[PDB]
RNA sequence: UGGAGAGUUUGAUCCUGGCUCAGGGUGAACGCUGGCGGCGUGCCUAAGACAUGCAAGUCGUGCGGGCCGCGGGGUUUUACUCCGUGGUCAGCGGCGGACGGGUGAGUAACGCGUGGGUGACCUACCCGGAAGAGGGGGACAACCCGGGGAAACUCGGGCUAAUCCCCCAUGUGGACCCGCCCCUUGGGGUGUGUCCAAAGGGCUUUGCCCGCUUCCGGAUGGGCCCGCGUCCCAUCAGCUAGUUGGUGGGGUAAUGGCCCACCAAGGCGACGACGGGUAGCCGGUCUGAGAGGAUGGCCGGCCACAGGGGCACUGAGACACGGGCCCCACUCCUACGGGAGGCAGCAGUUAGGAAUCUUCCGCAAUGGGCGCAAGCCUGACGGAGCGACGCCGCUUGGAGGAAGAAGCCCUUCGGGGUGUAAACUCCUGAACCCGGGACGAAACCCCCGACGAGGGGACUGACGGUACCGGGGUAAUAGCGCCGGCCAACUCCGUGCCAGCAGCCG
């Protein structure tokens, strides 16, 4: 298992992912995140802050 | 497809062929010796033994035998014959070994 | 045989050579007998051709042949004149 | 690098005017004589006091603003010093101050440090006779820094060696302003320069 | 320029892939369930020269199935030809290719072929073409024996004529035409002069005064008709038995647009603004990737089209439409037999690339620091019919899945979804043999066999009375109107229905950890004692038909189970909307396509849910 | 010239003690973002499978032929195609293909490292020295002929040349038995007996150049041996039949149970035999105050391997990476008769993977092979390309510019912050464009001298119209992480154990 950081994902039952390592200490046997931003994991949109994380594209400043 | 060390291929065999040739040669030679040395027969078997001797030489030559190889052969052929005639014996064909 | 040839050091566009004593058969870059000169073919300081004379004199005797371009260099620092 | 934004910014924070902008950090303007506090919507709130680190970051950081120079080069520049013959704190400034751009603005070819870059950098500065454009350049003792044939009048630089007469140069240096000419003679002691650092505190913030 | 490229494109079986091979042959004097099945399904570009002019061909497949491999030669080739069942007359299919052929201004001659036949009448063609398309045919050619003694060719235009002796090419050579066919040869010189009178008018005049023009000058005014897509000369022959083939080669020399002869395509820069190309070979770079093959033996083989610049091999491109750097690693030319590889490609050529990794069909390149420009691509189409597929053992999940992804990457008609409900990876096509040969592509070409089947659907449930309930506190639960919408107990317990198991909808609670099970268990009995009933999806459904059809189309909506709602014109053709369930509206579009021989059309989209015919339920508690 | 600690068990305390973090590092990968250059560096996985090209040849001054372009006239010339030379083609014969290049699968071992040993040995070409190169024969390809084939080509019969083979001679010398002297493991000498050599080619030719043979010495490269050093499990404790030793053989360049007969019953093991697991080893590298710990990609040295396994042949050397045989695995052509194949060479494809490049330029340089030489070959190599992968350097302006615009944020509604930041004035001038333009290349060769030394001449550049120099010349990309404590950096809004954060405390 693997969690899915950010605020919403875009994930279901055969979406490919990348898994990254890093567990969390409140699921137990979670031991793994999941890379937004890569292979079907959309970024997190609305996102403006730690966005490299959470992989989001750098909004346009039209 | 082709390169041309075919050629090494083509030659080796026919070396193969010379080389196999003088050491069967030279081995049925050396046995002769030493059998006939056995049975006492000394005039003949110093004269096969001289002759193993040449053939081992010859042999030296090219890439057949060479070195410590032939010499080794020798030696232990000489060795051997000499030995055997020395039970009866006496070297009458007073050729191919030192008084 | 044995060889006085050049072994390339320095770095890319920076050719610097060391005048040197080896097996034909190493790679050029390799394991070496001797060192006795180095070359820097653009001269880019003095010192640029630098020999030791008697040391070559020794290995030549015993039957090392120099390179094309090594012999040139010895000649150069004067390894063949005989006076 | 050479940061690139706002200078008598930091001319602040660090608390402590370094003269970033030449002629102006003089004038009743380097924001040390008007806003003498840090930047942004604090900067003049209680002080909280210092951890053991941030003296030492500061220190670290006055020093290196003070020269314009990428941390990168500026740790590298100082673990070169530590290795270095005795004292790492004296020989690590002698080593930024010999950077070409600094000596540059050290015999007043340029007004500020910034510039100095930009003078180097633009051609305008020679070593030796010949051109050098490399800021990071190390000045050695003994050697002529002058300003280039061609660039000898131009508007800027009439102006800035026109300052340098009346001017006294740093002693381990000498100016020709006539010829504007200049020779790096001897290494800065420790306290030829006037530096608001505490160069000790610098060496113990590389030492974590 | 000296250079054509053309498409070979018309109805199942009328003869494209034989004409094409024979093409490559006279122009030569110096594929798995394609065998199973017997039918084309992947084209390639091709090369051959015939009079000292470059010849580019793709034969295209006639199936629905595959009209992408139409709606991509006919982009990027300039000039089409579009052959004829001539015993058969317009197909279908015919209609098909020519409509999409008409959409990107294709020039086009025609070829009856197959003259030989058993019911081959040229005269069957030519109206049909304009009964059934309407088209404007121009009688170029004309025969020498009906079907069975069909023995040579009258080309008018000329004057002159051809007989073949053999059905083998090897005997060809003039003759002049009989007495008989001469009265009717004239006839059509006059009346191509007739028809070219509308584009010069040196032979306008020239006509109205009984005097014949010069060959040159009909020619040039035929051609320039064609190439305005106002005039479709229609040749005739047997590909099969090597008869008008020479004179077809002939025929796309004179009348088929060379590169220069077609408006230049169209982009959008990065500002925004639309632009032509010029098509010069000195310019930027830009070209069309239009297929990806993955080929043994040189690997992945992107073809493309050059339309402005030099596409010089060994260099590095920009692929704009997907913003990645690609590699052209060497060029390719794909002669009769061989694989030419080729320095270089310049605008108007078509050849095939290695390198290129991400690039696919519709995507642009242009020059490695050019102008990013966007080309006018592809189209899209979409698919019509789509099943659940599932391996038969799984472990082989991730073969069957990793080649879905390929496929979907090689042809963009074909798409990979995961209904999001119920997780099963739904597959969808343009018709049956498509999806067939796919299926029947993952066992062969990719070693995963699979199952395929219905798409279960997405089913609800809601109560049909209202109620009142202790859960042991109180509440009411009443339905609402059919689409309406709908405590943290509660929404709980939504998840499982009574009846089958699927979420609870369109119903109001009234109120009046410990409060969570008491929710639970009230609202899991207000809907048995509701007394319930499930609710299945229902698309709108709008087809598309001509109107002979209609009655029967209707009828078979009608037995779907469903509900007409009403029926406009679109054009030459009809609509018709309606409701149906998603269930009753599997596979659908192939027995649609039997109902209006391949001329229906038809889209859907979700609309509504609503309660089942009392049939089902029993017989879906199940 | 060298050494920092902090959070967390308690109501609180001290101690114990684990967990956790700040640092450095990497062949990296992934995310956001990305301007330049230099030097490095880039399949860590499937030692999986590989389309295609290229990666080893060269000598006509070893030899005889086929074909072609010429010169010079044969019947005057095309039909009998004749001499001379300059090309090409295979063949025969040499030297090279054992180096260079790849990879880390196996190997826990004298494999490697380190120091030694060989009276137990070898070393093609190179050098020094001595003495020869004197007689004779012969065959196999090429070539012609025929049978065979779809072809690959394959068999048979016959011709033939040489630096091919063979015998004979001379024996400077060398080998061998035996005896003698010295020496001390088989080292040096000596006597008689026996046994052993050789090849010619080219020129301006009673002289030069290249080769051939024997011996001695040198140099270089090797083989074999030994001391010591070389990971985890003892929940692996006993292991061993060529096993330990002897004798006599065989084998090899050479010692050796290396192999074989015979004899004896040994040999090894808690100082860890045997077994299982992991691993190529080192110079170094990363970290560290150090001692240590970890590692062994790139570069150098050694080893091993070349689809898996065995095997030998040729040879100075191989049990042979682009040589051969067989077995196995797998693939390819096929006319169904049979054939062909081995990228862990450079590129590249495909698969596997988080992931790793051009089917680039050039032999100008350096090095290698062959050649008298000219020169040929050289994916070694030198370069170019792609990738922020790494390091170093450089730019995105500089100086002026308000008690301080607007916007946006805070606000105790006076202000405060962004901020000299901008606008604005001057100044400079990355990129650009123009002109010019390298070093790296002087040898080999040619001429004088003697084809020595020494003097003189000629050719030669992939990179590259590139670096760089000169002249013009534009204000010209900035983003990423963090701001509870460790840890440098705080306010407002939204949110309300939800959404979410999280390395630990939380
Ligand atoms: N009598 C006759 N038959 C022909 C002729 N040309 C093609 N055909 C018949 O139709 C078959 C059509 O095959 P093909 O030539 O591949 O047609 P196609 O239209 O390419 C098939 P698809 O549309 O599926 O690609 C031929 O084998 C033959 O059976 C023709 O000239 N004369
Ligand atoms: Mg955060
Ligand atoms: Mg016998
Ligand atoms: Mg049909
Ligand atoms: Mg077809
Ligand atoms: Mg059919
Ligand atoms: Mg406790
Ligand atoms: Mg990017
Ligand atoms: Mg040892
Ligand atoms: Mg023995
Ligand atoms: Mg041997
Ligand atoms: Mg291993
Ligand atoms: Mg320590
Ligand atoms: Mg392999
Ligand atoms: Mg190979
Ligand atoms: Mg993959």
């Amino acid at each position: 298992t693997a969690y899915i950081p950010g605020e919403g994902h875009n994930l279901q039952e055969h979406s490919v992912v990348l898994i990254r390592g890093g567990r969390v200490k409140d699921l137990p046997g979670v031991r793994y995140h999941i890379v937004r931003g890569v292979y079907d994991a959309a970024g997190v949109k609305d996102r403006k802050k730690s966005r490299s994380k959470y992989g989001t594209k750098k909004p346009k400043e039209a | 497809r082709n390169l041309s060390a075919l050629k090494r291929h083509r030659q080796s065999l026919k070396r193969r062929l010379r080389n196999k040739a003088k050491k069967s040669a030279i081995k049925t030679l050396s046995k002769k010796a030493i059998q006939l040395a056995q049975e006492g027969k000394a005039e003949e078997a110093l004269k096969i033994m001289r002759k193993a001797e040449s053939l081992i030489d010859k042999a030296a030559k090219g890439s057949t035998l060479h070195k410590n190889a032939a010499a080794r052969r020798k030696s232990r052929l000489m060795r051997k014959v000499r030995q055997l005639l020395e039970a009866a014996g006496a070297p009458l064909i007073g050729g191919g070994l030192s008084a | 045989m044995v060889k006085i040839r050049l072994a390339r050091f320095g770095s890319k566009h920076n050719p610097h050579y060391r005048i040197v004593v080896t097996d034909a058969r190493r790679k050029r870059d390799g394991k070496y007998i001797e060192k006795i000169g180095y070359y820097d073919p653009r001269k880019t300081t003095p010192d640029w051709l630098k020999v030791d004379v008697e040391r070559a004199r020794y290995w030549l005797s015993v039957g090392a042949q120099p390179t094309d371009t090594a012999r040139r260099l010895l000649r150069q620092a004067g390894v063949f004149r005989q006076e | 690098g050479r940061y690139i934004g706002p200078v008598c910014r930091l001319c602040r924070r660090e608390g402590v005017k370094l003269y970033l902008k030449g002629e102006r950090c003089y004038s009743p303007k380097c924001a040390m004589e008007r806003r003498p506090y840090p930047p942004g919507q604090h900067g003049q709130k209680r002080a909280r006091r210092p951890s053991d680190y941030a003296v030492r970051l500061r220190e670290k950081q006055k020093l290196r603003r003070i020269y314009g120079i990428s941390e990168r080069q500026f740790r590298n520049l100082f673990e070169e010093a530590s290795k270095k013959k005795g004292v790492t704190g004296s020989v690590f400034l002698g080593l930024l101050e010999s950077r070409l751009d600094n000596v540059v603005y050290r015999l007043g070819f340029a007004v500020s440090r910034r510039q100095a870059r930009q003078l180097v950098r633009h051609g305008h500065i020679t070593v030796n006779g010949r051109r050098v454009d490399l800021p990071s350049y190390r000045v050695r003792p003994g050697d002529e820094i002058a300003v280039a044939e061609k660039s000898r009048n131009l508007e800027l630089i009439r102006q800035n060696l026109e300052a340098m007469k009346g001017r006294k140069v740093g002693p381990w240096l000498s100016l020709d302003v006539e010829g504007m000419k200049g020779k790096f003679l001897r290494l800065p002691d420790r306290e030829d320069l006037a530096l608001p650092v505490n160069e000790q505190l610098v060496i113990e913030f590389y030492s974590r | 320029k000296r250079l054509r490229n053309i498409g070979i494109a018309a109805h199942i079986d009328a003869g494209k892939t034989t004409t094409t091979e024979r093409i490559l042959y006279y122009t030569g004097r110096i594929m798995e369930q394609e065998r199973e099945r017997g039918i084309t399904i992947t084209a390639a570009v091709t090369t051959c020269f015939w009079k000292d002019h470059r010849i580019n061909i793709i034969d295209t497949p006639g199936h629905v199935d595959f009209t992408i491999e139409v709606e991509r030669s006919m982009r990027v080739l300039d000039g089409a030809i579009v052959v004829f069942d001539s015993s058969q007359g317009v197909e279908p299919q015919s209609e098909t290719v020519w409509r999409q052929a008409e959409k990107y201004k294709v020039p086009r001659i025609a070829f009856a072929n197959k003259m030989d036949k058993t019911g081959a009448d040229l005269w069957l063609v030519i109206r049909t073409m304009q009964e059934r398309l309407g088209a404007r045919p121009v009688v170029m050619q004309l025969p020498i024996g009906r079907e069975d003694t069909f023995s040579g060719i009258i080309d008018v235009l000329r004057m002159k004529a051809y007989t073949y002796g053999n059905d083998l090419g090897t005997d060809i050579r003039e003759i002049p035409i009989p007495e008989e066919y001469l009265d009717q040869a004239r006839e059509y010189h006059e009346k191509l002069v007739e028809v070219a009178a509308d584009f010069d008018e040196n032979i306008m005049l020239k006509y109205l005064e009984g005097e014949e023009p010069t060959e040159e000058e009909l020619v040039a005014a035929i051609r320039k008709g064609t190439i305005d897509l106002k005039i479709t000369p229609v040749f005739l022959g047997s590909a099969l038995k090597n008869k008008g083939v020479q004179l077809l080669l002939d025929a796309v020399v004179d009348y088929l647009p060379s590169p220069l002869d077609i408006p230049p395509i169209k982009g959008t820069t990065p500002e925004g603004e639309v632009v032509e190309i010029h098509p010069d070979p000195n310019g930027p770079l830009a070209a069309l990737a239009f297929k990806i093959m993955a080929d043994p033996y040189v690997g992945r083989l992107t073809f493309i089209r050059v339309y402005s610049g030099t596409l010089t091999s060994g260099s590095y491109v920009y692929n704009t439409t997907k913003g990645r750097k690609e590699r052209v690693a060497r060029l390719l030319r794909m002669h009769a037999n061989h694989r030419e590889e080729v320095e270089e490609l310049k605008a108007g050529d078509l050849g095939a690339v290695v390198g290129l990794k991400e690039t696919i069909t519709g995507d642009t390149l242009v020059g490695e620091d050019a102008p990013r420009v966007i080309l006018e691509s592809i189209e899209v189409p979409e698919p019509v019919i789509d099943v659940a597929i599932e391996p038969k053992t799984k472990a082989d999940q991730e073969k069957l899945s990793q080649a879905l992804a390929r496929l979907a990457e090689e042809d963009p008609t074909f798409r990979v979804s995961t209904h999001p409900e119920t997780g099963q990876t739904i597959i969808s096509g343009m018709g049956e043999l498509h999806l067939e040969i796919i299926v029947d592509r993952l066992k062969r070409e990719f070693k995963v066999d699979a199952n395929v089947g219905k798409p279960q659907v997405a089913y609800r449930e809601t109560i049909t009375k209202p109620v009142d309930v202790e859960g042991k506190v109180k509440i009411k639960v009443e339905p609402l109107p059919r689409g309406s919408g709908f405590q943290k107990g509660i929404e709980e317990a939504m998840q499982s229905g009574p009846l089958i198991g699927f979420p609870v909808v369109d119903i109001k609670v009234t109120l009046y950890m410990a409060f969570k099970i008491a929710g639970s268990m009230a609202i899991k009995e207000a809907v048995q004692k509701g007394d319930p009933v499930i609710l299945e999806p229902i698309m709108r459904v709008e087809v598309t038909t001509p109107e002979e059809y209609m009655g029967d189309v209707i009828g078979d909506l009608n037995a779907r189970r469903g509900q007409i709602l009403g029926m406009e014109p679109r054009g030459n053709a009809q609509v018709i909307r309606a409701f149906v369930p998603l269930a009753e509206m599997f596979g659908y579009a192939t027995d649609l396509r039997s109902k209006t021989q391949g001329r229906g059309s038809f889209v859907m989209f979700f609309d509504h849910y609503q309660e089942v015919p009392k049939q089902v339920q029993e017989k879906l508690i199940k």
